[PDB]
């Protein structure tokens, strides 16, 4: 005797020793990315090509 | 052969229900109810072939075979 068995219920595992089908379908995907930047450019100039007389000493 | 077209007209798949009486003994006879299961039209003059009647524990407690009586 295997005990009471439901008639219309779907066949499910209920006790120790019962079998069950596992459909292994795994799809995992993780990603991450980052960046940082900094820039600085500086140019400066001053030139006196021709200096008038009253400015010579300066 | 597995690959063959069988189109019958005189056969109907049926479900048989019965009552197990108190203190039932082997060799005793009981009444059964025969009910069609799919798209059959009538069971007026049919005959029920050897049918094992299972209990809740899925064990055979009776065997059913006979001629059906339908009011009509």
């Amino acid at each position: 005797n295997y005990g009471y068995q439901p008639l219309f219920e779907d066949r499910r595992p209920r006790n120790i020793g019962d079998t069950l089908t596992i459909v292994l379908q795994e799809n995992v995907s993780a990603s991450k990315s980052s960046s940082a930047n900094a820039s600085r450019d500086g140019k400066t100039s001053f030139g006196f090509d021709t200096v008038p007389r009253y400015l010579q000493g300066l | 052969p597995t690959g063959t077209n069988m189109q019958l007209k005189n056969v109907a798949a049926v479900m048989v229900t019965a009552s197990y009486p108190p203190f039932a003994r082997q060799g005793q006879t009981i009444d059964v109810v025969v009910s069609s299961m799919g798209n059959a039209k009538s069971l007026r003059g049919g005959t029920l072939l050897m049918t094992p009647l299972k209990g809740v524990d899925s064990q055979v407690y009776a065997l059913a075979q006979g001629n059906i009586l339908v009011g009509g």
